[PDB]
RNA sequence: UUUGCUCCACACAAUAUAGAUGGAUACGAAUAAGGCGUCCUUGUGGCGUCGCUGAACCAUAGCAGGCUAGCAACGGUGCAC
RNA sequence: GCCCUGAAAAUGGAUGGCGCUCAAGCGUGUUACCUAUACUCUACCGUCAGGGUUGAUAUGAUGCCCUGACGAGUAGGCAGGCGUGGAGGUCAGUGACGAAGCCUAGACCGUAAGGUCGGGUCGAACGGCCUCUAGUGCAGAUCUUGGUGGUAGUAGCAAAUA
RNA sequence: AGAACUGGCGAUGCGGGAUGAACCGAACGUAGAGUUAAGGUGCCGGAAUACACGCUCAUCAGACACCACAAAAGGUGUUAG
RNA sequence: GGAAUACUGCCAGCUGGGACUGAGGACUGCGACGUAAGUCAAGGAUGCUGGCAUAAUGGUUAUAUGCCGCCCGUCUUGAAA
RNA sequence: GAAAUUGUUGAAAGGGAAGGGCAUUUGAUCAGACA
């Protein structure tokens, strides 16, 4: 519906979120993913770390600069899983990937926008209670990501600014709701109540 | 997919017209073709079929 | 008012296809707001127009239209099958189409 | 099994033919059991098959049963003079069942409209497939294919 | 193998001149439809008496309906099944409202826990436990406690649209 | 101005070109049947060129018919042009390529009087 | 290298669209738990209320939206400072 | 029953890939849905079989017309057609007011073999139809003769004192 | 390596098994519509992130015939008897 | 003791929406509705209306996009090798 | 005065080949009837 959909990556499963996003891109929808360092993967930390080390040892024998590239950033990790679900070698596939943006945290162009969630890919709604899961931000640092502290420092600053905005908005909503309740019990309100509004 | 019980597009195996190019012989075939069609007499059908035979199949009498 | 829309928004998904063979004669159309094969029976027979722009002007206009109609439904998710006089180009996979309310049965 | 199918005039898939149940015909059905699905037809199934897909073999030609004149011209000597008399000789096996049944060209059915109802056809109906003796359940299958 | 119905099948040997009017044999069969029930009748009769379909006939087949379909009952079932090596006997208890709805639970449990298909399971007897404390399986006795009461934490709600505009809650 | 006919249907408008005629200059585009043992075109693999066959034959009602609805009959002078005086709704005269410029003027003038259509009336026309 | 280069407003020509057709409507955290309102001794506090989907909220009437008269409020909204 | 130990090979690595953990895994059950040159119905092409029709004054009885079914293919067989050099007959055929040849992401006819037309170049002979005849159709044979490329302005143009 | 019966490949495309002369479905004139086979319905990929009862957590899980392999012997891991 | 409903089956019961097709070309046949004359959905589509009359439809050609497509000839059970 | 091959002018496309089949978008070009 919206021209651009902004998805908050916190508390999502990497595989199920990527499948949802990949289908949206091929249908002409634009998707923006924020806070990629808060993504979740089912399974304990040691299992996913061992799998990544297996991926690390796959490279071209005669020249390491031609083989697979092992990106470490959480945004790039999600991009790799998403690119595997899209036929990126075709002109149609390249067009779909041009509609995708992945970020760590919430950069200033999208901090004052509305973020949505995908109930299909939510970890809390999918994994059975008591199961193990891995946070993508912690895993990336273990394999060579070097910007976990700066993201945390800037993200803490963003929450302070956003909390102040919410306090002002909450007060304004309280004032409007009080006026709306006062305006009730009138003839216009009764007529609207008869028609469901 | 059809499980044929016999050969397909098989010709009858009998002569329908004379092999020769004799104009007078073809006139007799045209005459007896009409008779064999509008007289239902077994003699006419026999004579019409016998006009198609080859030389070895028409020994002298 | 500020809205003059008399059609339902739609998207061109792809041609009718197998795993490795496609048929351009039939195009799959996704209609916004429909998620049930039963809800898609309303839009059967409705006219579909694909509107695009061109640099050259022919009949006093630089806008060209390809017409079509809805024939049947497709799958369990409300997708329908549409056929056009000329098949839609493959580059329009994901482009917006207009589904009008005529012929009307209301 | 191939020769028995030809003797029952089943040369293409989804073809049908009525068979009179005797001791000799039961042994034929056992041989071609994996390849056919058969059962016990009802009056409604027989009537709809003849009206919609009824074709006669007249002078080695497939002639649609569109009028009672052709039935009279080819089955008059056996006492049959109408399409319902032809149906009557089928539902009730009469003395002239062989001539009436052989007159009808083998039925050419399509695939069932609702499907076969099973993931794999080539298993016995008892085990969950398609072929075998499904008795009165054949009426539901034939109507879908007709 | 499908939704189950209970059929009473009564069979008999073909009468002869030496012994006219032979004995009648009856047995309850759980089957998807009428065709399977008659086939299963000959399968079990060939394991008990010198008779088969060719030399026998089916006298009558009737469907059995539950007298009280809407009353919760405790059922004890005895089964004989074949594993990958050898044959084993087994007794299990199922709590449900009807025999047909309790046999289907048994076939699901046998396939899930023992990998036993329909073809390798024999239903020896299905009986209803009438008195409490005759239940000897703890997974059934726990539902027989006076004033049973338990909540349903962590409710998950299905979503009809791809995107949601608020963080969901699992309250119930 | 010809006899009414049903709409003409072309089953295969595309030309049947010889395999690998675009790969080598020594191979002409005139159709030739592939007869190799391992030939993919002969074995009819998916994604290869289609071959001529009797199924592509055109309807006998509209066979040999030009888009205008007339049959093409070559003419060389006045005498053979007059053979179409009673069949102006079925045949259209066409002047042969080797007819001189001055003789084409005579043929065109004669055809106008008889009402016979000419498919190439602008050949060697000194305008 | 014949008054070139650059920013601004529109005058006219050409160019192309991976695809406007009312509005991308902003806390954070938890989920075997929370949002909002209210009171106090300001707490891991007391009480009330809400959820069970955005099926919402805002916006939306007039020649794709003209020309005029009057009434009640001193509001709502567009553009340039 | 499932899972784990038993369980060690060499370029980097493959449940087809991504990825999936009340599965998108394993056992089993019920529905809905997707799509083959297969099946049902219609049109058209061809083949085969069985039939109708000689009555002039309008043209093919090898003609016209009705009915039904059928169509995969190497080695190989038969049939109907297209094209080339030359020969007898015919069209009292085309032509220096331009024959033949060649060029032509120009047009038309045929399922195809091919035919015809427009435009350009060109300069002296050539074609349709019924028949006769053969040194009669090329993509290959490390084929024959002749001509031309990429390599490539590359290897190289450094013995014998200057 | 050598025999018996039948069906196939060779001589054969088409849908499926990613990929393959033989396996599964099914054999073919040129087109249109409908319904299916074998195999499938998270994304690549056309089709339910369908419904239902259980089991399994592997620091080398498992994932579909031909077919691209694993055993004897063990575990107070867990489930049922 | 008296009903209802589920499940399965039948109707030569009625009725709404969508898609593809229009083959044939004087009459002849089998029927239906009518006292009749006639009519009809009965051996294959007609009636009404609009715009344009040209590159607008369409053809050819170049390019772009989706899916598919391994190098021919030959010997061979088997050749893209 | 043909083809292989080559120069100039004009048009077009080009991210480790090019060429091909089905369908359509775009550019250029073209025949047919106006009864
Ligand atoms: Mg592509
Ligand atoms: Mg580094
Ligand atoms: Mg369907
Ligand atoms: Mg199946
Ligand atoms: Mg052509
Ligand atoms: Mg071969
Ligand atoms: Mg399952
Ligand atoms: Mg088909
Ligand atoms: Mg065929
Ligand atoms: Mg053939
Ligand atoms: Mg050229
Ligand atoms: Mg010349
Ligand atoms: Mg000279
Ligand atoms: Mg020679
Ligand atoms: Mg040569
Ligand atoms: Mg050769
Ligand atoms: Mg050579
Ligand atoms: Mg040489
Ligand atoms: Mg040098
Ligand atoms: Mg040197
Ligand atoms: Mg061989
Ligand atoms: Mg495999
Ligand atoms: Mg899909
Ligand atoms: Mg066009
Ligand atoms: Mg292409
Ligand atoms: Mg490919
Ligand atoms: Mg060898
Ligand atoms: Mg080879
Ligand atoms: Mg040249």
């Amino acid at each position: 519906v919206e021209p651009v959909v902004v998805i908050d990556g916190k508390g999502h499963l990497v595989g199920r979120l990527a499948s949802v996003v990949a289908k949206q891109l091929l249908n002409g929808q634009k998707i923006v993913v924020v806070r990629a360092e808060e993504l979740n993967i089912s399974g304990e930390f040691f299992r996913n770390k061992l799998k990544y080390h297996d991926f690390l040892r796959k490279a071209t024998a005669f020249n390491k600069t031609r083989g697979p590239f092992h990106f470490r950033a959480p945004s790039r990790i999600f991009y790799k899983a998403l690119r595997g679900m899209v036929s990126h070698k075709t002109a149609r596939g390249k067009a779909a990937l041009e509609r995708l943006k992945v970020f760590e945290g919430i950069p200033p162009p999208y901090d004052k926008k509305k973020r949505v969630v995908v109930p299909q890919a939510l970890r809390v709604l999918r994994l059975k209670p008591g199961r193990k899961y891995t946070t993508l931000g912690k895993l990336s640092t273990s394999v060579g990501w070097k910007y976990e502290d700066v993201v945390a420092k800037l993200e803490a600053k963003r929450k302070v600014s956003s909390a102040e905005y919410y306090a002002k908005k909450r007060a304004f909503t309280k004032k409007v709701a009080s006026a709306n309740a006062t305006a009730a019990e009138s003839d216009v309100a009764k007529q609207l109540a008869a028609l469901g509004y | 997919g059809i499980d044929h019980t016999s050969k397909q597009h098989k010709r009858s195996g009998h002569r329908t017209a004379p092999k020769s190019d004799n104009v007078y012989l073809k006139l007799l075939v045209k005459l007896y073709t009409f008779l064999a069609r509008r007289t239902d007499a077994p003699f006419n059908k026999v004579v019409l079929k016998a006009l198609f035979l080859s030389k070895i199949n028409r020994p002298p009498v | 008012a500020e809205s003059h829309r008399l059609y339902v928004k739609g998207k061109h998904l792809s041609y009718q296809r197998s795993k490795r063979v496609n048929n351009p004669n039939v195009s799959l159309i996704k209609i916004e707001g429909v998620a049930t094969p039963q809800d898609a029976q309303f839009y059967l027979g409705k006219r579909i127009a694909y509107v695009y722009r061109a640099s050259k002007e022919v009949r006093g206009s630089k806008i060209r239209v390809m017409w079509g109609k809805v024939t049947r439904t497709h799958g369990n998710s409300g997708v329908v099958r549409a056929t056009f006089r000329n098949n839609l180009p493959a580059k329009t996979f994901g482009a917006s189409v207009r589904i009008f309310l005529y012929p009307s049965n209301i | 099994p191939r020769k028995v199918l030809q003797l029952l005039r089943l040369t293409r898939i989804n073809s049908g033919t009525f068979v009179k149940v005797t001791k000799a015909t039961l042994e034929l059905l056992k041989l071609i059991e994996p390849y056919v699905a058969y059962g016990y037809p009802s009056y409604s199934t027989i009537r709809q098959l003849v009206y919609k897909r009824g074709f006669g073999k007249i002078n080695k030609q497939r002639v649609p049963l569109s009028d009672n004149a052709i039935i009279e011209a080819n089955l008059g000597k056996y006492g049959i003079l109408s399409i319902d008399d032809l149906i009557h000789e089928i539902i009730t096996v009469g003395p002239h069942f062989k001539q009436a049944n052989n007159f009808l060209w083998p039925f050419k059915l399509s695939n069932p409209s609702g499907g076969w109802g099973v993931p794999r056809k080539f298993k016995h109906f008892i085990q969950g497939g398609s072929f075998g003796n499904r008795e009165e359940f054949i009426n539901k299958l034939v109507k879908s294919m007709n | 193998m499908a939704h189950f119905k209970e059929y009473q099948v009564i069979g008999r040997r073909l009468p002869t001149e030496s012994v006219p009017e032979p004995k009648l044999f009856r047995m309850r069969i759980f089957a998807s439809n009428e065709v399977i029930a008659k086939s299963r009748y000959w399968y079990f009769l060939q394991k008990l008496h010198k008779v088969k379909k060719a030399s026998g006939e089916i006298v009558s087949i009737n469907q059995i309906n539950e007298a009280h379909p809407t009353k919760v009952k405790n059922f004890g079932v005895w089964v004989r099944y074949d594993s990958r090596s050898g044959t084993h006997n087994m007794y299990k208890e199922i709590r449900d409202v009807s025999r047909v709805a309790a046999v289907e639970t048994l076939y699901q449990d046998m396939a899930a826990r023992h990998r036993a298909r329909f073809r390798s399971i024999h239903i020896l007897k299905v009986a209803e436990i009438e008195k409490t404390a005759d239940v000897k399986r703890q997974y059934v006795k726990q539902f027989l406690t006076k004033d049973l009461k338990f909540p349903l934490p962590h409710r998950v709600q299905k979503s009809t649209k791809t995107f949601s505009y608020k963080r969901p809650s699992t309250f119930y | 101005a010809s006899l009414p006919h049903p709409k003409i249907v072309k089953k295969h408008t595309k030309k049947f070109k010889r395999h690998h005629s675009d790969r080598y200059h020594r191979v002409a585009e005139n159709w030739r049947k592939q007869k190799g043992i391992d030939s993919v075109v002969r074995r009819r693999f998916r994604g290869n060129i289609s071959q001529p066959k009797i199924g592509y034959g055109s309807n006998k009602k509209t066979k040999f018919l030009s888009p205008s609805g007339h049959k093409t009959f070559l003419v060389a002078n006045v005498k053979d042009l007059e053979t179409l005086t009673m069949h102006t709704k079925t045949y259209a005269a066409e002047i042969a390529h080797n007819i001189s410029a001055k003789n084409r003027v005579v043929i065109l003038a004669r055809a106008k009087a008889l009402g016979i259509k000419v498919t190439n009336p602008k050949g060697r026309l000194a305008l």
